[PDB]
């Protein structure tokens, strides 16, 4: 029991990069619309990435951490991997279900790997899939375990204070909820960008979701992707990755590798849901 | 800063917490700590979005 | 608010004119300007009714600045800043109307 | 023989599991074992550099801690259980007048699982998942176990509580490694059978045992997209009541297919 | 089955392994169950299903007769 | 010795049967513990001044 021999940051680690052993697998170009939001994930990401100094000689402050909230299926997290793409940047695929407690003093632990290895080879991009299981809106902290979960959110924290002046780009976490978020998270120095992903959008932004998809996939030369546009209002980004794939289903009971437009409508019908923004609900106007 | 107080923001949380952790337990003991390290500043930051 | 306990009230209004002015100064002292920007003359572009407003505005002037990678924050960015935060001010919650009863 | 057999297993020693975390230096690994804390340990010259890979078990000494070997992967005591269902049986059309359901059911299921190849021709993503729902008594487990004797491919029928345990924490291993064992066994098919309260919504304001729901739920998500993506390897989801999840699960792109069995 | 925002989800989950053990992979083929109940409004749909529970026993109000034997 | 312990103050141990040592020269205030986590630096007036 005493101090032997030092270990190199790169070694110990909770597992190895993604991102200069592996390569993100989605593209840039497999985001469609929300190109609002995409002026500012290269604010976010990319400019850290290729030199932190710009921001220093204006002399204005970074941003931090990244914040990636709306209703799931909006694309949070295919868009982490598209700006991982183009940057060519050190990524780590990490999630808070390899940090959760097992052993005593695994939650500490687990969590400071992740950082020395960043920043030992940096600049690095640190991706924790979600945070919603760690980080809750509320604790009932009468119980052992639930003080467990607290002390590997406290570390982040911790954490994110030590990582700030560095060329490094901060923390990058989604969020599936409103009421995931406490007021000693979303503070700035910690989460600084909050970026917008909205089930709302308008009819461009719409529009360029439905091409994207059908880009990658065999169409007919009566396809319409630009009948769609209109018919629902309250859409996600993967409800159109499910009205898509199921039209290349409906279609292989045809025996058919072009997709018709019977087939792309009738999946239309089935995974919408209940909606009361569409064009029959309204009289309003 | 200047009048060299602990400037203690609270904030309604359960989250700066982990030692007792509920609100109600802590406010005599918040108290017994503002006094340990006296002079304080104890800013309780209501908000009143809870619940 | 039981008769004795409350000694002082410390209301913060809306910002002044003279006030709302020296808020875009506060940040501006760790930037770079472009010497002969007043954040006077922007501030009576501004009407405001709260220092959150001009904290948006000066943050945009420097990721405008950014954008165009120049040292100096220039003049056009603090205009389109807030035009771009009174837009931001209507998609946050409406409020500035005018149209009462 | 009989007995000769074990005064040799006697007078041997027991091995400790680790697997290798890290390589750090020629003659040292860091490993971190299946008890827990991690080591830095020795090598024989009975395993090659060459012959090592992280995340292959490896053996150590429990007198000198050093690794005589390569070992195997482990996997679940509990997922051997649901290899062993298979009972409940029916044939083909065991379902009357609901045969329409099957035809729905197999084109996600059955024919990317056995060829992918005419797939390619179509140029869309892998299929991936499907919702049963319905009311009580209408064989959406019924409709499981036909879909698993069919096809004759690897497959659980997995219980929504024998994959909980005491510690929060473990709770979530189990489908980690049910996730990587599915996909070490060709056109594994996964039964969850009664999802309702394991893959429920956020709640927290009632017991600390709502955090587990949350924390084994965000792990079925992560596996199924990700840097891992299953075309091979068939989700069935199987629940009670349709508006019980949490919508990540309301999201299809994991779960393609919502299909009623009236 | 459909709970919010309480501990009545740590309940149901002792509920559906029931259920599970109740689904045939055989093992309730001559293991069986007897239930008494004294409200039967609150009965679970997936214990209406047979297969679960399968024969459906009233016990009434005692008739005329049945009253005397009892007290008897 | 006793005069010089005083409680809640931390303390090194030679364990040869957990015997006390020194004094630690490191302790983390419990009022740190939610001032940390909360995490503020410092201000002055020319931080409202106007
Ligand atoms: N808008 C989209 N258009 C096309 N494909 C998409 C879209 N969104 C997601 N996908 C595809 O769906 C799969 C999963 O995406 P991902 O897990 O990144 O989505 P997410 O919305 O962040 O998920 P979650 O609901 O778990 O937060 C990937 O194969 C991805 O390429
Ligand atoms: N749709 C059906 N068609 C024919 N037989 C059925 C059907 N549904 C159930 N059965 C019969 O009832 C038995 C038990 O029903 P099962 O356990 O499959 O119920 P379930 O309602 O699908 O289950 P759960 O309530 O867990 O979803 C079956 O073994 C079969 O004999
Ligand atoms: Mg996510
Ligand atoms: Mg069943």
């Amino acid at each position: 029991n005493a101090l032997v021999d030092i270990l190199p940051p790169d070694s110990d680690s909770s597992i190895s990069v993604m991102g200069e052993n592996e390569k993100p697998d989605v593209t840039y170009a497999d985001v469609g619309g929300l190109d609002m939001q995409k002026q500012e994930i290269r604010e976010a990401v990319e400019l850290p990435l290729v030199q932190a100094d710009l921001y220093e000689q204006i002399g204005i402050d970074p941003p931090r951490g990244v914040l990636l909230y709306g209703p799931p299926g909006t694309g949070k997290t295919m868009l982490v991997k598209a700006v991982a793409n183009s940057t060519k940047a050190a990524f780590i695929r990490v999630n808070g279900s390899e940090f959760v407690h097992k052993y005593l003093g695994e939650g500490p632990r687990m969590v400071r790997d992740v950082f020395r290895l960043a920043r030992e080879n940096a600049p690095s991009i640190i991706f924790i899939d979600e945070v919603d299981s760690i980080a809750t809106k509320r604790f009932d902290a009468q119980t052992g375990s639930d003080r467990e979960v607290q002390r590997i959110l406290i570390e982040l924290l911790t954490q994110m204070d030590g990582f700030d002046q560095s060329t490094n780009v901060k923390v990058i976490m989604a969020t599936n909820r409103a009421d995931t978020l406490d007021p000693a998270l979303l503070r700035p120095g910690r989460l600084d960008r909050k970026i917008e992903f909205p089930s709302l959008r308008d009819r461009r932004e719409r529009r360029l979701i439905f091409g994207t998809i059908a880009s990658k996939m065999s169409l007919a030369p009566e396809a319409d992707l630009d009948s769609l546009i209109i018919r629902n209002d309250s859409l996600s980004g993967a409800v159109i990755a499910a009205i898509m794939q199921e039209a290349g289903l409906r279609a292989v009971r045809k025996n058919r590798y072009v997709i018709l437009q019977s087939d792309l409508e009738e999946a239309y019908a089935t995974q919408v849901k209940t909606d009361n923004t569409v064009d029959k609900f309204d009289f309003y106007k | 800063h200047h009048t060299d107080c602990k400037f203690i923001r609270v904030s309604g949380a359960e989250l700066v917490q982990k030692y007792i952790g509920e609100g109600s337990r802590m406010v005599r003991e918040l108290f017994v700590m503002a006094r340990e390290h006296a002079p304080s500043i104890i800013f309780m930051d209501e908000i009143d979005s809870i619940g | 608010l039981r008769p004795g306990r409350i000694d002082r009230k410390i209301e913060f209004p809306p910002p002044s004119v003279a006030a709302r002015a020296e808020i875009l100064r506060i940040h501006s002292r760790k930037m770079n300007l472009t010497r002969g920007i007043n954040l006077r003359k922007v501030a009576e572009k501004m009407n405001g009714c709260s220092g959150a407003d001009v904290k948006g505005v000066c943050t945009e002037a420097g990721m405008y600045a950014l954008r165009e990678r120049r040292i100096h924050v220039t003049q056009e960015d603090f205009e389109l800043a807030v035009g771009k935060v009174m837009n931001k001010n209507q998609e946050t919650a409406i409020s500035v109307a005018k149209l009462f009863k | 023989d009989k007995t000769e057999n074990d005064i040799k297993a006697l007078q041997s020693i027991g091995q400790l599991i680790g697997e290798v975390m890290k390589e750090l230096s020629e003659e040292k690994y860091i490993v971190k074992a299946s008890s827990g804390p991690r080591y830095i340990v020795g090598v024989r010259n009975s395993v090659d550099r060459s012959k090592l890979k992280k995340g292959v078990r490896v053996t150590l000494d429990i007198t000198t801690l050093t690794i005589m070997r390569i070992l195997p992967r482990e996997t679940d005591p509990l997922v051997y259980n649901m290899t062993s269902f298979e009972q409940g049986e029916i044939t083909f059309d065991g379902i009357g007048g609901l045969t329409e359901q099957i035809r729905e059911l197999r084109e996600v299921i059955e024919l990317p699982l056995k060829n992918p190849e005419i797939f390619q021709r179509v140029g869309i993503k892998p299929p991936k998942g499907v919702l049963l729902y319905g009311p009580p008594g209408t064989g959406k487990t019924l409709l499981a176990k036909a879909v698993a004797a069919t096809i004759g491919a690897n497959f659980i029928f997995s219980p929504a509580s024998g994959i909980v345990d005491k510690y929060i924490g473990e709770s979530a291993r189990i489908i980690r490694e049910m996730f990587a064992y599915a996909k070490e066994h060709e056109p594994c098919i996964i039964f969850m059978d009664e999802v309702d309260a394991i893959g429920g919504r956020r709640f927290s304001e009632g017991t600390s045992a709502d955090r587990e729901i949350q924390r084994t739920l965000m792990e079925l998500l992560t596996q199924m997209d990700g840097f891992d993506n299953l075309g091979q390897t068939k989700i069935i989801m199987a629940t009670n009541r349709p508006d019980t999840l949490d919508p990540a699960l309301l999201r299809p792109g994991r779960l393609d297919r919502k299909v009623e069995i009236p | 089955f459909d709970s919010e925002k309480s501990g009545d989800r740590e309940v149901q989950r002792t509920m559906l392994e029931l259920l599970n053990q109740l689904d045939g992979f055989s093992s309730d083929d001559r293991v069986k169950v007897l239930a008494a109940t004294n409200r039967v409004d609150v009965l679970d749909p997936a214990l209406l299903r047979s297969g679960r529970l399968d024969r459906k026993i009233e016990f009434p109000l005692p008739s005329e007769d049945s009253r005397a034997q009892i007290l008897q | 010795n006793v005069k010089d312990l005083k409680a809640s103050q931390r303390v090194c141990l030679r364990s040869d049967s957990y015997m006390l040592h020194k004094v630690l020269e490191n302790k983390a205030d419990p009022l740190v513990s939610l001032m940390m986590v909360e995490k503020v630096p410092d201000s002055t007036y020319d931080m409202v001044g106007g």
